[PDB]
């Protein structure tokens, strides 16, 4: 048991000692409709992008804290190409068309030795912002490597982390204390997740459908699906024990719903 | 000619709970569809029976880090006669902040039912040892070693392929619904310690790291039932 | 339902009380593990 | 003829100062114990989105040796408002300046270096305000350095202090004062 | 038991799965969502009108503005800051100084339950004046439009539009209170709790919806323009929700420690 | 504050039923407002400013 | 005592900011009238006096 060869366009992966599935909310997740609100034929599936796209992700040592991650947004992951991750046909289609649609299967990487201790959390949050400190601009690719985690402040469990605007200066300027947007560490395991160490498993899967605020959000500026990797227990290892294991991802999108031809968006 | 009436005494006021409706003052409207989006709620307690993660104080050795707080155990290699974990069953207490039966009871004014917590264990396959976790209710003083914690209500625990081991704390009551926080502690509101003790030592072959960890979890059961809100605490706000 | 005592009836029709939608033409659990 | 000196601490403690909160906190624990001199007043205060005080204005200086060991509790976050510091030390300047002293009062800042539009305007707004009751203003700040906005709080370009010259530098400024204590 | 929590899913355990003992009956039903909101509740407060009003501006303003602040109130349980959809929430605490303080807003208690991520309700609008002895007037318009502001001349007295209108006004008694209930009417699908996204396609503050909202409710006296008192006067707003309904659940406000 | 009339028909151990709150002032010209929390509740008491 | 064994608490107040409030106390009542009775296993009355 245990191996699960999964099969898509021309790709393939198998991981020998996964754990299985994880679906939400509807049992078969991959099924669904073209959009209600547009009037325009829709541009659907078609079998040259039917893939895993695979990524490195930052490697994760001892001087790691509890609850300190990674987190990935989607599909603005294909834009800026982290870790050597890029959408390639995918992302030149995304670009020529005004409203984009699609689900998610993913599958998380890591493989520790039967000598080590550690538990990780693969999870994918809805409807986060966990890429910005509130200065106005998105963190991209150069800024990654100097942190390789993000150390879990309390101004994320607060809400204090979130950007603000620019409040004018007719008024007083303010103190604020909350925002709606938030992490709570404690309370984390309420969504689609599996605790991955090295007690049982190596590599293993979430799997999500669509959910929005409308039937089809823009193509460029949303981002449903973050998904965030977090440490709640570190790791020990004696000398003489493999340093540093890597953590890479693997993303695969189901049944794509493209709709509006243009031009190739240049950012304005 | 009007029909006869009698206005009572209650005239002009509004109850909060006053369970009618209001005339529209703008009406016949349509809205957009809503079936394209999957996962509905029709009860929280579907919410309610989801893993969340407890959390405690650290041992004696505050990390001038942000928040020393710690969602684990660290087990000692030493031999001494105390348990691991030991708290209370009081739906308010600094060990019950942020789970999630914890979370929705802090609106709420009373439950009845059990109260699921599960743990699993995290380390090193070549290492294996013997745990029992065990359960009093209110005596006088509380059960501190192991006869105590022995002739009450408990299960052993193996190490071995899989992980974890749930636990259900029996729901033995004078009263039927029960509170969820105490204003006075009472034998209606607390249902005595829990703890986790050690039978054998942990064994573990050489060069392989010490003292491992387990997790905690809480959830609530199949009975787990709430009645009868109240007005929220906004301290979280400040 | 809710919290109601209409169970004899309600004055204005049902598409004056609250808004309905459009023609596109015992309790489940959260998600299988498959 | 004043002793005229009561000099005034700010502190940053938001974000940036993770990775600097030690040396931060090594110049506060060197420029307290550069003098030992009873003839002046002392208060610490700092700004995050918003704090407290931590001491009042005291005179003997076992109190300060509690501040500064208790300087350690406090954790680097929240944001940049440090035209409420200004404020927190002006609202006890003016209305502890009612017993008719001449306490040319002076303020030494720890910023870590850039804010912009508006905050830097009501930083702009309380600055004036400050020295109108006759204050002394100084700044400095470790980043990549301009002078451009911080001369601004400042009387002029004089008083807007590097990091490299700053560790004597500003000990200067004082001790060229500190001799006519009468 | 003897199952693992790792699978990232585990069902309840009744008192029968390793134990001897029965299963117990159920008590209550007071957890449906569509049952549990249903509770009238005010947000803020609101200073009265009594003019041709004017409304405040975009996102910066420089000083010598004259807009009339603290008269609008923006009703979503999101937070909002001046009457305008702001992305965190404030709470002024050291208010000493120049400047006009913003108005700031919140639903403090419906956090605290809210598990979800996205919810989906009508309302109802309950008015109350805290003043003794009022009489007064309450407006509204939808989202995704905005309030129109003159006056035209009637015998020599200038009387505002607002009295007027399409969008419905409601006059009280003598110090009676106003309520009725109100649908939806929002251009998107749901309201969502937490957002992604931008307002406009680029160079926008990313994390506002701006017309996944409800309506503003204004009160302002039946008088003429030239006939008005020099003190101000306050009242309140309330709100019930109804026929909700809620999906994708997600985590609670982080309590304290402290 | 107790009962008075109450016990002095009661031959009882045991009680149950349901109840009603009415209220009325004393002082004349008066409006007021009445709250409650449930048994084995408490009241919350802070204040939040507006304005 | 049974300190749980209850009704509630009925609470009363003006709806007024905290900063307008009067120099004058005032008063109210409260009244009570039970319902759907039951009642179990009978007892004594209150002593009269002789005196």
């Amino acid at each position: 048991d245990r191996v699960t060869t999964q099969t898509a366009g021309n790709t393939a992966i198998n991981t020998q000692s996964s754990l299985g599935v994880l679906c939400a909310y509807v049992e078969d997740p991959t099924k669904s409709d073209p959009p209600s609100s547009s009037t325009d034929q829709p541009t659907t599936t078609f079998t040259a992008i039917d893939r895993w796209y695979t990524g490195r992700l930052n490697s994760w040592t001892k001087a790691v804290k509890t609850f300190s991650f990674q987190a990935v947004p989607l599909p603005g992951a294909f834009l800026s190409r982290q870790g050597g991750l890029n959408g390639g046909a995918f992302t030149a289609t995304l670009h020529r068309h005004f409203l984009m649609k699609c689900g998610w299967q993913v599958q998380v990487q890591c493989n520790l030795t039967q000598f080590h201790q550690g538990a990780l959390l693969v999870a994918m949050v809805p409807e986060t912002t966990l890429d910005v400190k509130p200065d106005g601009k998105a963190k991209s690719l150069q800024e990654l490597n100097e942190e390789q985690w993000v150390e879990m402040s309390d101004d994320y469990r607060t809400g204090k982390n979130m950007p603000f605007q620019s409040l004018g200066t007719y008024y007083r300027p303010p103190n604020w204390t909350w925002g709606p947007n938030f992490i709570n560490p404690y309370q984390v395991t309420v969504f689609p997740h599996q605790i991955l160490n090295a007690r049982t498993s190596t590599s293993v899967d979430i799997n999500v459908p669509y959910i929005g605020e409308t039937p089809t959000q823009s193509s460029e500026t949303q981002n449903s699906w973050t998904l965030l990797v977090m440490v709640l227990v570190p790791l020990d290892y004696k000398e003489g024990a493999t340093t540093d294991p890597e953590i890479t991802f693997s993303v695969r999108p189901t049944s794509p719903y493209f709709n509006g031809l243009r031009n190739r968006y240049t950012a304005g | 000619g009007p029909i006869p009436t009698a206005p009572r005494e209650n005239s002009l006021m509004f109850l909060s709970t006053l369970p009618d409706d209001t005339v529209p003052a703008y009406g016949n409207v349509r809205t957009p569809p809503v079936n394209y989006l999957p996962g509905e709620i029709t009860d929280l307690l579907q919410l309610a029976r989801i893993p969340t993660l407890m959390a405690f104080e650290r041992v004696p050795e505050p990390v001038p880090a942000s928040d020393t707080y710690v969602p684990y155990v660290a087990v000692p290699t030493q031999f001494d006669d105390r348990p691991l974990i030991s708290f209370p069953i009081t739906l308010s207490d600094p060990v019950y902040q942020n789970t999630l039966v914890g979370a929705i009871s802090s609106n709420f004014a009373n439950y009845r039912g059990c109260i699921q917590i599960t743990l699993t264990f995290c380390g090193p396959m070549m290492a294996r040892g013997k745990f029992l976790l065990s359960y009093s209710p209110p005596n006088g003083t509380q059960p501190q070693t192991l006869s105590e914690a022995m002739q009450c209500t408990y299960s052993i625990w193996d190490i071995g392929l899989n992980s974890s081991w749930t636990f259900v704390v029996p729901y033995i009551s004078p009263s039927d619904y029960r509170e969820t926080r105490a204003i006075t502690n009472s034998v209606y509101s607390a249902d005595g310690w829990f703890s986790l003790h050690k039978l054998t030592k942990i064994t573990l072959p050489p060069d392989c790291p010490q003292s491992p960890c387990i997790l905690f979890f809480a959830s609530a059961g199949e009975d787990y039932t709430l009645r009868l809100p109240v007005d929220c605490n906004p301290s979280y706000v400040f | 339902r809710g919290n109601n005592g209409n169970m004899t009836f309600n004055y204005y029709a049902n598409t004056y009380q609250n808004s309905v939608d459009f023609s596109t033409s015992i309790l489940n659990p959260l998600g299988y593990l498959k | 003829c004043y002793g005229g000196f009561d000099l005034y601490f700010i502190l940053d403690k938001s974000g940036s100062v993770l990775h600097h909160w030690n040396e931060i906190y090594y110049f506060v624990e060197q420029l307290a114990h550069k003098f030992i001199s009873p003839q002046l007043r002392m208060s610490f205060i700092v700004f995050s989105t918003r704090g407290t005080t931590l001491m009042k204005l005291t005179e003997d200086r076992e109190q300060i040796r509690q501040g500064l060991e208790e300087l350690q509790k406090v954790l680097p976050g929240g944001d940049t408002y440090m035209h409420e510091g200004f404020e927190r030390a002006s609202e006890q300047i003016y209305y502890e300046n009612r017993q008719g002293y001449r306490t040319a009062s002076v303020i030494i800042a720890l910023t870590d270096g850039e804010l912009h539009e508006d905050l830097f305007f009501y930083s702009e707004r309380e600055a004036n305000r400050s020295r109108d009751l006759g204050a002394i203003v100084y700044a400095v700040g470790v980043k990549d350095f301009n002078e451009t906005q911080l001369a601004r709080i400042a009387d002029s370009k004089d008083h807007v202090f590097p990091v490299n010259d700053g560790f004597q530098a500003l000990q200067g400024i004082i001790h060229s004062i500190l001799k006519k204590s009468c | 038991s003897t199952d693992n929590a790792e699978t990232g899913v585990i069902e309840a355990g009744n008192t029968d799965t390793d134990f001897s003992g029965e299963l117990a009956a159920p008590g209550s039903n007071h957890t449906n969502v569509k049952f549990l909101f249903d509770r009238s509740r005010l947000l803020n407060v609101i200073k009265v009108l009594e003019k041709d009003a004017v409304f405040p501006r975009p996102f910066p303003t420089q000083e010598g503005a004259q807009q009339d602040d603290g008269y609008f109130c923006l009703l979503t349980p999101r937070p909002t800051v001046a009457s305008r959809p702001a992305t965190r929430f404030g709470l002024y605490a050291n208010p000493s100084g120049s400047g006009v303080l913003a108005n700031t807003s919140l639903d403090f208690n419906f956090y605290s339950l809210a598990c979800f991520t996205y919810f989906r309700s009508d309302l109802e609008v309950t008015v109350v004046s805290l003043e003794p002895d009022l009489e007064f007037a309450v407006g509204w318009f939808p989202s995704g439009s905005e309030y129109q502001a003159s006056s035209f001349v009637y015998d020599q007295l200038h009387v505002p539009f607002h009295f007027t209108g399409r969008t419905p006004r409601a006059f009280a008694s003598k110090g009676g209170k106003v309520s009725f209930v109100l649908p939806w009417n929002s251009v998107s699908s749901v309201l969502p709790v937490r957002w992604g996204g931008a307002s406009k396609l680029s160079s926008a503050t990313r994390g506002l919806p701006a017309h996944a909202d409800w309506g503003t409710i204004y009160a302002f006296v039946p008088r003429p323009n030239e006939k008005k008192s020099t003190a101000v006067k306050h009242v309140a707003v309330y709100i019930r929700y109804k026929n909700a309904r809620a999906w994708c659940p997600s985590m609670l406000p982080f309590r304290s420690y402290k």
